[PDB]
């Protein structure tokens, strides 16, 4: 499903910033908002991905986050790819609020284990 | 023969049968038990199964009330030296005196007796009659009611739209009761294996009619099933009876 | 004489798929009642979206009545609903007749078409809240503002028509003939350019419209337990 | 007045090109579809202008075209009013003061008679434009107020479909309940030449749309209903 | 049954908001009536859940509240979370309007219970 | 009789005037309380309409004091001595609405005979 797809990848861009004087995630709420707007403006996938290409070699985005990103988005339509994105945004704003360790997250890879984690 | 048959029907939406709806008017009340809830009567099946029997039959001589011909007096004797059964309704309705046992006695006829003579012939001679019986004759179907455990009532409002101004004619609301259904399940025995009761019933099979008040608004439409409904002949009084599936008999 | 449902000589049923073209809403007779949802919920039968075959028997007459208005014909003539005095034909010395009357009944007869209700098996429920509230000064009054659901369109509705007594392929006579025309035409009417029903008529919040419908003719007694012909009724309405 | 018999049809269907950025408003809800807290409202990824935006603005113009006409003929009476009615007309003869929005939109005791459908995008781009406040004291400052909107691109096609009934357009009505069609029409020319501005801005033009072109079909009930009797562009018809 | 969870959820919405300088709960019936409406929406629990969790991200909706709220909605079908949700909405509807204490109303954990309570007193 | 006696004592005190009102308006409306019966019929659950009613007093729409006589008498029945308290409630009430009866004339009557003693007389 799209929800295990956009949790993993949250999860690959909740990890701690090396090299930060203060512990925060390696990738922020305003490259999230900024993709998702970039993709509403353009309505392309192709410039989408180079994006997301340019912004993880500049910085501000991990090395195996840009990979599967790109993995998951080799190959989808526009709404799907806007659904993906929307799903990322929504889990990366939960996980920030929630203020969520990233060693307690290291081994979830689908959607319904994170929901029982938050829960419990 | 006995036919027994329990029918089945998975109605559309709801269906709703009142009576009495107190005063006042207002809202529609559909009718009550006190204790068991809400049932269908009998007699409404009755209707209802009568309105379907009479379009399968589509007969011109049960329209008109079997009154459009004149009968002779001599079919009528035929019949009554034909038929011991006939004879014996005939006796046991108009008297013995009048009737003898080989004659009409036509000295002690008079208009009324011959009328009463004539209508029986001709409901005696109407499939339709035979099977739901008539003001003399004996019957032949006995249906019962379909009370529901069920008490699951919503209630279905109405506005009237004033049709030289599309809005709300504050004149009243109308206000109609319903009663949410899937399965009605009616005991039906007949004593008269009809083909006219199994044309009925095919004909309930595909097209269905329609069971209850505002039957023009979408409430009440039942549909015969040939899966849970079950039926069952007895011939033999010295036998259990055996129930089966209604599409063996049907189909 | 149109008090033939004494006799009944041909059944039709009209079996098909009511798609909403626009943001469908229901009649929502439950007015301030609260079931199981936010504000004034639309009606449903079982958490399952309903259209009421009331609201649609109205918009029917309501549409039959002003094309019999239309027809601008002495014979044929619409009265008022709280008319008790009116009468559905005169059998004068040819006649009157009522074509509304004819098809969905009167006081002095019961209809002659049965419609029943619809039920969406893939509806999609949205709501919209608007404030919708300006003057002189331009802004928005906090006491004007009401949220309403909508049913997505998309939503296909289970139809189903019955006709009695009308050969809506075969054709038919006299004042039959009139009345099968008048139903051709709202059928025609409902396929192609569809049906406004529901909330508001004006904002495009409801607007039926019949994508594809079976037509069995049956005959009594003889053909009676399968349909004569299936015709669809595109092929139906328009000849 | 006289709505039950249906003597006029017409139908006008045309593509509303938005002219300058447009922002419609929604009830603050939530979506994964949107990333900010005031977003636009959109049908399943597709952008619209809500008909009852439109019929909101078309009524406060055609409201303001007929006081503008000042009239006694002719009235606008509040929407809250509960003593306004349609028409009012006397038999001092057959003089009477109608209301041409209340003729046209419709009111509390009158259905309206022209029916506007939505209005969704295709070719529908989403922007975002991030504005923020000056403090007039130590001029640049932003004071924190820094508001983030969205907006539809400069240019994208609408889906428009408008129905109107019992008003003949192509024909015209000779003198009865006149000074609606010459309303209706001068509405048509605002929105096609100048076009009306909706959205939720609306004073920085933010919000400015335009109908490029419309076939006007006309269907009249006697003859032939489901037929169209006249097709017509609408540029022709104004 | 079903009754004791919506109780118990919205005794836990209904405490007071800290940092707050009027009395109100924590949570707002605006929050309630979204998430109705998303669930009615959407016509799905997993997106349910990520609404709730953003909701209670956002500082606005008590932790504990959230964590009863995705105990409850999991493993459990549409239908019975749309009665959760609205037998939820009732309670908190009953308790904003009754202006019902958080104080002497926190201890209870049974419907029957909370009947009492306000038939009682 | 004696659920007569209930039903009237709850009339009685649905009959209070609604203050700040332009009409001298009972508190508790007619519709309410079909609202009411409808909801039980349809919900064939006690608890369900406990809750009802619980929230309707919370909406400020019926008497607080007759919702509470009405949570303590139906907290612990079954359906089908609700749906008959309810049924004899709707008749009391629409009584009183028909009669014209004020709540000062009624006042705390207890027993649904003597209620009918002051309908005979009046």
């Amino acid at each position: 499903d799209l929800l295990d797809i956009a949790t993993r990848i949250a999860i690959s861009a909740i990890k701690p910033k090396p090299k930060s004087n203060k512990p925060e995630p390696y990738v922020d709420s305003s490259t999230i908002n900024s993709l998702l707007s970039f993709l509403q403006s353009r309505r392309n996938v192709n410039e989408l991905l180079l994006y997301i290409m340019r912004q993880a070699g500049r910085d501000e985005i991990d090395e195996e986050t840009g990979k599967l990103l790109l993995a998951s988005l080799k190959d989808r339509e526009l709404k799907d790819a806007v659904n993906l994105l929307g799903y990322v945004k929504w889990v990366y704003d939960t996980l920030t609020g929630l203020k969520v360790n990233y060693n307690n997250v290291k081994g979830v890879k689908t959607f319904k284990e994170l929901v029982n984690i938050l829960s419990k | 023969v006995i036919q027994v048959f329990r029918l089945n029907f998975r109605l559309r939406t709801g269906f709703r049968v009142g009576g009495g709806q107190e005063v006042g008017d207002n809202v529609i009340r559909q009718l009550r038990i006190g204790v068991e809830g809400v049932m269908i009567p009998a007699s409404s099946w009755k209707g209802m199964f009568r309105r379907v029997s009479e379009i399968v039959l589509n007969s011109e001589d049960h329209f008109e009330e079997h009154s459009k011909k004149e009968v002779d007096t001599r079919t009528i004797n035929a019949l009554l030296k034909s038929d011991e059964k006939f004879r014996r309704i005939a006796i046991s309705k108009v008297g013995k005196e009048v009737i003898t046992q080989n004659g009409i006695n036509v000295d002690k006829l008079d208009s009324e007796s011959l009328s009463d003579l004539r209508r029986i012939y001709n409901e005696y001679n109407c499939p339709i009659e035979r099977l739901y019986g008539s003001n003399y004759f004996a019957g032949g179907i006995t249906i019962s009611d379909s009370v529901i455990p069920n008490a699951s009532i919503m209630e279905r409002t109405h506005v009237t739209i004033e049709r030289k101004s599309k809005k709300a004619s504050e004149k009243h609301l109308f206000s109609e009761e319903i009663i949410d259904a899937e399965k009605i399940e009616v005991k039906v025995i007949v004593r008269n294996e009809f083909e006219l009761w199994k044309n009925s019933l095919k004909l309930l099979r595909e097209i269905g009619y329609f069971i209850g008040g505002s039957k023009s608004r979408g409430i009440g439409y039942i549909v015969l099933d040939e899966k849970e409904s079950e039926y069952a002949v007895i011939n033999n009084f010295s036998e259990t009876p055996k129930f089966s599936e209604l599409k063996r008999y049907l189909s | 004489s149109c008090m033939d449902l004494d006799v009944i000589t041909t059944v039709v049923k009209i079996e098909g798929k009511l798609r909403n073209e626009t943001l469908l809403r229901v009649g929502k007779g439950k007015t301030q009642d609260f079931a199981e949802a936010t504000d004034n919920p639309i009606i449903k039968y079982r958490d399952r979206p309903l259209i009421p075959g009331s609201s649609l028997k109205g918009a029917f007459r309501s549409l039959v009545e002003s094309y019999t208005k239309s027809l601008n014909d002495s014979k044929y003539y619409v009265c008022d609903l709280d008319d008790n005095s009116c009468v559905s034909c005169e059998e004068k010395k040819e006649g009157r007749y009522c074509i509304p009357c004819i098809l969905f009944g009167f006081k002095d007869l019961a209809s002659r078409v049965y419609i029943l209700d619809a039920i969406a098996e893939k509806y999609s429920i949205s709501q919209r809240t608007m404030v919708a509230i300006n003057r002189v000064f331009g802004g928005q009054m906090p006491g004007h503002l009401y949220t309403l659901d909508y049913v997505d369109p998309g939503s296909e509705f289970s139809f189903m028509m019955m006709i009695y007594n009308l050969n809506l392929i075969e054709g038919e006579k006299d004042w039959k003939a009139k009345s099968v025309e008048a139903l051709k035409f709202l059928l025609a009417t409902l396929v192609r350019e569809g049906i406004f029903v529901g909330a508001r008529k004006s904002v495009g919040y409801g607007l039926i419209k019949l994508v594809d419908a079976k037509v069995s003719l049956y005959k009594a007694p003889d053909h009676l337990v399968s349909p004569v012909i299936v015709k669809k009724l595109e092929e139906v309405i328009g000849t």
